[PDB]
DNA sequence: ATCGGATGTATATATCTGACACGTGCCTGGAGACTAGGGAGTAATCCCCTTGGCGGTTAAAACGCGGGGGACAGCGCGTACGTGCGTTTAAGCGGTGCTAGAGCTGTCTACGACCAATTGAGCGGCCTCGGCACCGGGATTCTCGA
DNA sequence: TCGAGAATCCCGGTGCCGAGGCCGCTCAATTGGTCGTAGACAGCTCTAGCACCGCTTAAACGCACGTACGCGCTGTCCCCCGCGTTTTAACCGCCAAGGGGATTACTCCCTAGTCTCCAGGCACGTGTCAGATATATACATCCGAT
């Protein structure tokens, strides 16, 4: 539905705060900041020699946190492209995430170690707690306002901490239905409201409302707002995301390189988008204020927009025949 | 501990294994879930009736003799359980 | 050059060995979870005998192979080696299961 | 708890027919359940026919008639003859 | 795709009636009242099976992947089957008549019922050990390309 | 179609726990009176069955014949079999907690059993209309020409 030839080795992308720019990582380890309106590249940053697998914009949009595969995280000013700060860790980093309401702070999910929240002003770090002490794979994310931290382990356990004190404000373990746990693949939140989603190893996305987890307390049984899956193919989900408003949810079937689109309230599947059967789906993102969806597959990015009835359909356009309502004086002088 | 969707826990390999035991060569996909349904429906009765026994048994655990008398009442009696 | 047996042949031998074997062909735990799921529908938190659930699964699988058997037979009368859902439905129909 | 069964008599009649054979306790339980099944069957049928005959006394004639109702052909014939011989033997003393 | 004609079917009508609603006198099962035992209900105790979890394995399931194999659609023909009309035929009404056998009552008696006294056949429990299950390995035979 | 290869059969050997045998330890089987009674049996009805026979006729058998579904064959598609790989969770083994299941001991509420009396039910008459039946009629629907 529209691709870009000007970028190669697309690996990970991230919309800015207003959905005007897109920073995509490349295998060479370069940042390609490409613009939507001019439909061209806005910037090229020599980030790492190692490909970049995690990228996040700052709220003001002037900072981008990038993670190399060399366990090298670095902050870059979008105007200049300089490495503002640079750090390295053990247990290679799985993800970075700016704090949405404090760009000085940034959480980092490493591979084998617990996620740690650092600051840029001071090169300090706060290691977030781990429930089972043996997960070795815990994804973590700020909420919409950056007030709480949601951490999900490979054993389905879900901890909600407060971002400042790291104190356990809520907890619950998700189930595979019967009695078993499932590897929490990812935690996503809505940029609007409080609904969030969890991708798990059961290939079943679970949509909740964080207020219900907060009122559920520690070690409770919160039910999901929704349960979403491909009941037909039972396909895993490499990457999923909400819509900009938060009423549409998309999942990327890397198994068959497709895109499933459900709703939030009803949860019925909006639609499906099919990509090149030969392409391996890698990354998925939604335009924050547009029905536009960016996909990264086999190093190539594709764009999926959604237009209205007009752009040619605007006499007064009607859809179905209209019986004329004759009047009393319809034949009168 | 609320359970769900163990019906699909029935593997298509299991279904085709049972079919081969029944002496079947070629099978379509549309069967399995259909099969499953029937399965459910089938057991749909007995357990209830079984626990119905357990109902009158005034007990919390369910026993074999329950399903014994069920299959009996279901005209599908079984041996080897008292 | 790689060898592949003609279709059915492997499944044919599977049929032969399954009529040869007698044990169950269903994994225990999934069946048990299904049974308990069905149970909570009528009443929640009910316990069971392992003997009881073994009986459930054996008797089920027996009914199931009987259904597969006579549906195979019907499909013979349907002159096909592939099975059709309608065969199962009408079999239940003759089995008074409708 | 004193539980009653028949597996001992199963082993007995087995040796009576096959002295050099073993059984699975599973199979013994299956056979005993079968014993119970046929017993309840014949008993219910006999009581029902006696009810049809308004009889409150279930005797060997009822037994034979109900077996004939239940067993087919030579099965029934041999069973009738065997029960007849046995009751004759018991009545002989 | 329609109209016309043939035919078969739903309708109103009339009356006939024989089931059928209705009422009786007479019978006995049902109600009413009273006594006993003891099945059932409750409770405290024990056990112990179950339900729960935890970690390692892989056989098994998931999934993919050709691809020949048959499901299926179509197409010719032909034989077997509806049909309408012949034919002849037992089927049904019905009414007769005999009684063999149901179907009832009145004994009287053998026959479990039942209880009590007695106990050894049988059953829970404890060794035990050998067909049997598993395994590894060698030899046999089916099968798919010549 | 004679080999290659592959799944299988069989053989010997290993180790095991269920099959079995035996041992305490009863309660349920036996024995023997004893009693009221189920029915065995005799002996009556009467009626429903069983057969007889005639009369009418709707029904059955067969014919001819159109015809049209059954069947047989061809080619296509697709799709499910087979194999390869990758992932997983069933299983399996072990542990542990308790919560229910089963047990026993009391305790007594309810039912069986008895006796009394009668009133609802039942066999039995009795008018009587729901509907069966027949007829003419009006409507619906097929089948063939257009």
């Amino acid at each position: 539905d529209g691709t870009l030839d000007c970028i190669s080795m697309a690996l990970t992308c991230t919309f800015n705060r207003w959905g005007t720019l897109l920073a995509v990582g490349c295998n060479d380890g370069r940042i390609v900041i490409w613009d939507f309106l001019t439909r061209g590249i806005a910037k090229i940053i020599s980030a790492h020699i190692h490909p970049v697998c995690s990228l996040c914009w700052s709220r003001d949009g002037h900072k981008l946190v990038s993670a190399s595969t060399d366990n090298i995280v670095s902050q870059w000013d979008v105007l200049s492209g300089d490495c503002d700060q640079r750090f390295r860790f053990p247990s290679p980093i799985l993800k970075v995430q700016y704090h949405p309401r404090d760009q000085n702070k940034v959480l980092v999910c490493p591979m084998k170690s617990a996620p740690v929240m650092l600051t840029l002003s001071d090169s300090k770090h706060v290691v977030l707690p781990v429930d089972d002490d043996s997960d070795l794979n815990v994804v973590a994310s700020f909420d919409r306002r950056g007030e709480y931290i949601y951490t999900g382990n490979a054993k389905g356990k879900i901890l909600v901490l407060k971002t400042d004190s790291q104190d356990l404000v809520a907890s619950f373990r998700v189930t595979t239905g019967t009695s078993n746990t499932t590897a929490i693949k990812s935690i996503e939140f809505a940029r609007k409201g409080s609904c969030f989603l969890i991708n798990t190893a059961d290939r079943i996305i679970r949509v909740y409302d964080g207020r219900e987890i907060l009122t559920c307390g520690r070690d409770g049984e919160p039910e999901p707002m929704q349960k979403l899956q491909d009941l037909v193919n039972r396909t895993p989900w490499k990457k999923c995301c909400f819509s900009g408003d938060g009423e549409y949810i998309v999942a990327g079937s890397a198994r068959q390189h497709a895109l499933y689109i459900w709703e939030k309230s009803i949860g019925n599947l909006v639609k499906i988008l099919h990509g090149t059967r030969g392409e391996l789906l890698l990354d998925v993102a939604w335009h924050p204020v547009r029905p536009i969806i960016a996909s990264i597959s086999s190093g190539v990015v594709s764009i999926w927009a959604q237009n209205q009835v007009e752009n040619w359909s605007a006499f007064k356009e009607l859809d179905e025949n209209v019986e004329y309502e004759e009047r009393e004086s319809e034949f009168d002088i | 501990k609320v359970l769900r969707d163990n019906i699909q826990g029935i593997t298509k390999p299991a279904i085709r294994r049972l079919a081969r035991r029944g002496g079947v060569k070629r099978i379509s996909g549309l069967i399995y879930e259909e099969t499953r349904g029937v399965l459910k429906v089938f057991l749909e009765n007995v357990i209830r009736d079984a626990v119905t026994y357990t109902e009158h048994a005034k007990r919390k655990t369910v026993t074999a003799m329950d399903v014994v008398y069920a299959l009996k009442r279901q005209g599908r009696t079984l041996y080897g359980f008292g | 050059k790689p060898h592949r047996y003609r279709p059915g042949t492997v499944a044919l031998r599977e049929i032969r060995r399954y009529q040869k074997s007698t044990e169950l062909l269903i994994r225990k735990l999934p069946f048990q979870r299904l049974v308990r799921e069905i149970a909570q529908d009528f009443k929640t938190d009910l316990r069971f005998q392992s003997s009881a659930v073994m009986a459930l699964q054996e008797a089920s699988e027996a009914y199931l192979v009987a259904l597969f058997e006579d549906t195979n037979l019907c499909a013979i009368h349907a002159k096909r080696v592939t099975i059709m859902p309608k065969d199962i439905q009408l079999a239940r129909r003759i089995r008074g299961e409708r | 708890t004193r539980k009653e069964s028949y597996a001992i008599y199963v082993y007995k009649v087995l040796k009576q027919v096959h002295p050099d054979t073993g059984i699975s306790s599973k199979a013994m339980s299956i056979m005993n359940s079968f014993v119970n099944d046929v017993f309840e069957r014949i008993a219910g049928e006999a009581s029902r026919l006696a009810h049809y005959n308004k009889r409150s006394t279930i005797t060997s004639r009822e037994i034979q008639t109900a077996v004939r109702l239940l067993l087919p052909g030579e099965l029934a014939k041999h069973a009738v003859s065997e029960g007849t011989k046995a009751v004759t033997k018991y009545t002989s003393a």
